[PDB]
RNA sequence: AAGCUCGUAUCAGUUUUAUGAGGUAAAGCGAAUGAUUAGAGGUUCCGGGGUCGAAAUGACCUUGACCUAUUCUCAAACUUUAAAUAUGUAAGAAGUCCUUGUUACUUAAUUGAACGUGGACAUUUGAAUGAAGAGCUUUUAGUGGGCCAUUUUUGGUAAGC
RNA sequence: GUGAUUUCUGCCCAGUGCUCUGAAUGUCAAAGUGAAGAAAUUCAACCAAGCGCGGGUAAACGGC
RNA sequence: UUGACAUUGUGAAGAGACAUAGAGGGUGUAGAAUAAGUGGGAGCUUCGGCGCCAGUGAAAUACCACUACCUUUAUAGUUUC
RNA sequence: GAAGACAUUGUCAGGUGGGGAGUUUGGCUGGGGCGGCACAUCUGUUAAACGAUAACGCAGAUGUCCUAAGGGGGGCUCAUGGAGAACAGAAAUCUCCAGUAGAACAAAAGGGUAAAAGCCCCCUUGAUUUUGAUUUUCAGUGUGAAUACAAACCAUGAAAGUGUGGCCUAUCGAUCCUUUAGUCCCUCGGAAUUUGAGGCUAGAGGUGCCAGAAAAGUUACCACAGGGAUAACUGGCUUGUG
């Protein structure tokens, strides 16, 4: 699919409230280490003595996923999220 | 589409740089050129390799993987337009210019011509070679028995030969007149034509469609088809024509004289126009809209001279009669805005007196003498009175001047707008 | 590399620009280049990266553009009074295969028509792109003095062999502050175009196309 | 099972009158759809792919494309008409009519829309028959293997399949 | 492992094993090293055996 | 089985990695030639000194332009083995 | 005598380790297994003229595709046949007449559509923001999909109008855990500043066994708790003639 990197849509600004013009990139992730509860627990109930404790999942059926654009505003640099279907090839051309 | 297939591409010239710069002394006796063509092919032709001998006992010219493998086998084993130049010399040849034509007959019996291995696209481009020599002029052909029966490689030779007068095509092999049929104002000035032995002649049109090929014949195959001592009068004009005529010889002189100083008068400046003309000296102007045959060499599609139509006392062209009124000329005055109501025009006469064509006679109502010159008037400048300027442009001025003691007087003052072509002075 | 507080290449265009027509006033060949060298980048394993990036700033007026197109655009070419190109001229330029590799080099780049030149990959043969010169599409609607600025002025970055890529990034003619901008622009659109945005960049250098002594970067 | 709020309600495994919806039986195909089945060639009218190939004047393969100059033939996944049986709603007081109050909705408006004030209309208050009181709430048991008969049907020559 | 005596026990090290008088970073943990940071930390280089590459072995399993 | 730390004390030689500085390497058939390097680079120097335009080349040269490493050195140190 | 700060011994770390330990080894089903998915869905038929209705019944589809193939406006008419025009020959381009759709509308099938929902152009981003109500499956829970308003901001058009993705019927996913967007937001509890962490509102990362465990065989050496198996009787068949 092909959706244009420029956008006019409602921006929710405390200064805009109305339909300005964004830009659009596409949304990615990452992770932390010694930070996070969940990583902080499942650490200290990994170590000893005992084996693997928890679920591991290894019966993936999808093979796409979802598309989420973020949206820039230009005259206010407030962001906003927006979620496509599932395709298999996707560009900003 | 356009160009696409050239084939510049597909491994004749990209992708062959897969050479290896490496210490490049190989192990090389003898793999000198000869020795290594003659070593390659010897029952056919073959491709070479970059730079490969043994001269220096060093090569790394196989830029390729089976390149270096050979080289490494034969180092393990010891061992040891461009054909018009002469087509256009030979058509050249066969337009020998005192019989004035060309013989195209029998190419495919000459050696010449049989061992070079080459028909059809080959003498409808010959036509334009011989359309393009210029100087080898050749009128008639003679190409009995060119082994076609149509005529497709001679059907270009009517629009590239249009002086042909004769033709003697015997022994031909043709059974129909569909590839002559394209032949009607096309080589019709021929007066001879006779391809017999053939289905083509020996048929029954041969004398009611032959007659319609050649309209100008004045023979047919040994023969008279029409009155041809009648038909170089009947046809054609009785008498010539005179680019320059009058009553009397010192009459077209003066008239020339009086002409070309009128002409010249009004290349420079023609601000006397009221000084010219007397107070019943009027004038006259007018434009020729329309114009002649399209084939009239250098000829003005249409009149282009949009800045002096409103001035123009023209009957047929206005259907006014206060319009020609206003646009008709009085005395000095109305004479003078004439003048000055088209574009000023150096005379293009003294280039070319022949194509500034005057007849001139007198006038025995009023004992005057007149005067039709007719020559070009191209306009550099023109009215500065407020597409817009002229173009190739003639004129044509018919004056009436009846002389005196001092100088002569005219009585009429013609203006003619025109489109310019070729005149009928030339042969 | 993450921006350093410029004044120290504002001071180093200073210093070039007193370093040409202030100690040395030679004729008029202002190119202000600036040359970026990356580090701790393997060519083979990481992926050969490029981009344009094309500031409307201009430092060489005097390029070469053999406008290569049909008869509208030649007709255009004509107008806007640039070396152009016929259809004829290029199927003798693909016939005679040695006058390619001149014509590479009497040009300075190339700008094509976006009817002809999906046949430039294969009429006009290689080593075009080899001296990088594959030419750019123009359409039949766009200006074509415009283009012509915008394919004189446009920068590009590529990832070759080598990691000392230089571009002709300015000129030592005059407007320092608009020579600081060309400047950030610059070193903005490399550290985006690397895989580390600030890490993998090493050297920056300033020169005015005099073996001048003066980058301080 | 415990009851609670009330006292003949406005309710019904039913009929009548009025008014909707349906596409099965039957008709009809021949009025447009009228079919699987074994169906002969016509190559640069198509060609699906599969194997090689320092690649393209590129070789090696076979289902099939398209029935070509064949119709009668009939349908649970075809249509023009169209039952019987079964099915939704209505048959008034929470109604009708007259008059004129509210509104930030609506109209060009003094128009409407919704909800009202005041007044008139009980021997039948708007078809039949019945009505063992009507309405409402809380809490909890067992069960969650079924089978047989007439009629209408689907798959298997067919069965107590 | 085979199973007195007699007679015959061919060819393959390729697959899986077992092995090593072979090359050198390809993968490469804790500890130690360096950079940025106010610091917790983050990033980077280096990196043992083993694995991988290379050689041996069939009265090893197999294969013909 | 392999590594680290501890047990754990006393000596001496060698071979290596990191910064500072110096010039060396850009030889295949060709083209004078010592070009697989990267874009500036057309005008600078009594010096024409090569250029572009000459040509061979895939890449052409002045101002030696930037990364270099690859074969090379010299300094003290950090650490290794 | 030999060896020597090396072995040895202690702690952590990386390999190797059926020698040993513990555990597991889906469901439907003319018995299991193989095959298939009738395991989550869609169209026609079975299905007997409201709705509902089974079978490892039948004929097929789904895990996609599209910045236009979404939205608004304007102009036009499609498949096909006939008669004509140089090369022209089943079939190339032009002209007229007939033409209720026999064409097209991404994909299965069914329905719908002619100054259009089809074809060709012009402008665009309503495939936007905030949250309630309703329909289908239904316990009237969740998930998916859809309908009609309200309060904003926009598009298109002269305008009335239309537009909350695809003409309609399918095209998809909890808790826990990560991550992102937004709130001059709340907390770190003796008091502050800055990192770090935790919360609130709204999305993505996925469970196809699709209301969602993390999982290989063999037993004839076998074990336990239970449930089922035995003359032919068609509610009436069997014998000589495709
Ligand atoms: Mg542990
Ligand atoms: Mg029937
Ligand atoms: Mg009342
Ligand atoms: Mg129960
Ligand atoms: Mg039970
Ligand atoms: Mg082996
Ligand atoms: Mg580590
Ligand atoms: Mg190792
Ligand atoms: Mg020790
Ligand atoms: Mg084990
Ligand atoms: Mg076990
Ligand atoms: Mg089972
Ligand atoms: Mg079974
Ligand atoms: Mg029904
Ligand atoms: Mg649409
Ligand atoms: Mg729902
Ligand atoms: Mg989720
Ligand atoms: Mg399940
Ligand atoms: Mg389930
Ligand atoms: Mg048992």
């Amino acid at each position: 699919v092909n959706v244009p990197k420029t956008r006019k849509t409602y921006c929710k600004g405390k200064t805009c409230r109305k339909h300005t013009q964004h830009k659009v990139t596409q949304y990615k992730a990452g992770k932390a280490s010694l930070f996070a509860q969940g990583k902080r627990r499942y650490d200290r109930k990994q170590s000893g003595f005992g084996g693997q404790t928890k679920p591991v999942f290894h019966k993936k059926a999808k093979t796409t996923k979802k598309v989420v654009l973020r949206l820039e505003c230009v005259k206010c640099k407030t962001r906003a999220q927006l979620t496509l279907k599932r395709c298999k090839h996707f560009e900003l051309g | 589409g356009f160009h696409n297939v050239g084939n510049i591409n597909m491994m004749a010239q990209q992708q062959m740089q897969q050479n290896r710069i490496k210490i490049s002394v190989r192990n090389w006796q003898n793999a000198t050129m000869n020795d290594l063509i003659n070593f390659i092919s010897r029952n056919a032709r073959v491709a070479v390799y970059d730079a490969h001998v043994e001269g220096p006992l060093v090569i790394g010219y196989v830029n390729s993987k089976a390149e270096a493998e050979s080289l490494m086998k034969w180092n393990g084993v010891r061992f040891a337009s461009d054909t018009i130049s002469f087509l256009r010399g030979v058509l050249l040849k066969r337009y020998d210019p005192q019989t004035k034509l060309l013989n195209l007959g029998a190419l495919h019996s000459d050696p010449e011509l049989i061992q070079k291995g080459v028909q059809s696209k080959m003498f409808p481009a010959m036509m334009k070679l011989a359309s393009t020599e210029k100087s080898l002029i050749v009128e008639s052909v003679n190409l009995a028995d060119n082994q076609l029966k149509d005529i497709s490689a001679i059907s270009t030779l009517a629009q590239t030969f249009p002086n042909l007068k004769n033709l003697c095509l015997a022994n031909n092999q043709i059974f129909r007149f569909r590839s002559l049929e394209v032949w009607k104002n096309k080589f019709k000035d021929l007066r001879e034509l006779l391809m017999t032995n053939n289905p083509i002649t020996t048929d029954k049109l041969y004398r009611t469609e032959m007659l319609r090929l050649f309209p100008k014949l004045v023979v047919l195959d040994n023969v008279i088809v029409r009155d041809e001592q009648k038909l170089q009068t009947v046809y054609s004009l009785p008498m010539k024509i005179q680019q320059f005529f009058f009553e009397n010889d010192a009459l077209g002189q003066s008239s020339t004289d009086f002409a070309t100083n009128f002409l010249n008068l009004w290349d420079n400046n023609r601000e006397q126009l009221l000084n010219l003309y007397s107070p019943q000296s009027q004038f006259s102007v007018s434009v020729d809209s329309t114009i002649p045959p399209s084939t009239v060499t250098d000829s003005d599609q249409t009149p282009a001279f949009g800045y002096y139509m409103s001035s123009s006392r023209n009957i047929s062209k206005v259907s006014s009669e206060k319009s020609i009124q206003q646009r008709l000329s009085i005395g000095q005055e109305s004479i003078n805005s004439i003048f000055k109501t088209l574009p000023k025009t150096k005379h293009h006469l003294q280039e070319q007196p022949n194509e500034y064509s005057m007849e001139t006679i007198s006038y025995p109502q009023i004992n005057g003498f007149v005067i039709t010159l007719h020559g070009f008037f191209e306009e550099t400048g023109k009215p500065e009175l407020e597409n817009n300027k002229l173009s190739k442009k003639s004129f044509d001025r018919t004056w009436v001047i009846v002389p005196m003691n001092n100088s002569v007087i005219i009585a009429s003052d013609l203006l003619t707008v025109r489109a310019y072509s070729t005149g009928a002075w030339k042969t | 590399m993450s921006k350093i507080t410029s004044s120290q290449v504002r001071e180093h265009v200073k210093e070039l620009l007193k370093y040409s027509n202030e100690t040395k006033k030679r004729n008029f060949l202002e190119t202000v280049e600036l040359q970026v060298g990356l580090k701790n980048y393997d060519p083979q394993r990481d992926k050969r990266f490029s981009g344009s990036l094309k500031l409307p700033n201009c430092p060489r007026p005097n390029m070469s553009i053999c406008i290569f197109g049909d008869a509208f655009d030649v007709d255009r070419a004509k107008s806007c009074g640039v070396d152009a190109m016929s259809v004829d001229d290029l199927k003798k330029l693909n016939k005679n295969k040695k006058l390619i590799k001149k014509l590479s080099k009497k040009y300075n780049a190339f700008i094509a028509s976006e009817v002809l030149i999906k046949q430039v990959p294969r009429l006009l043969g290689p080593q075009l792109s080899k001296a990088g010169k594959f030419p750019t599409p123009v359409s039949h609607n766009d200006d074509l003095y415009g283009k012509v600025t915008d394919v004189r002025s446009t920068i590009k970055f590529q990832l070759k062999k080598v990691l000392c890529l230089a571009v002709a990034v300015g000129n030592v003619e005059m407007e320092e502050d608009v020579l600081v901008n060309q400047i950030l622009m610059s070193v903005n659109f490399f550290v985006s175009l690397l895989k580390k945005n600030w890490q993998n960049v090493g050297s920056l250098v300033v020169k005015s196309s005099m073996g001048p002594a003066f980058r301080l970067y």
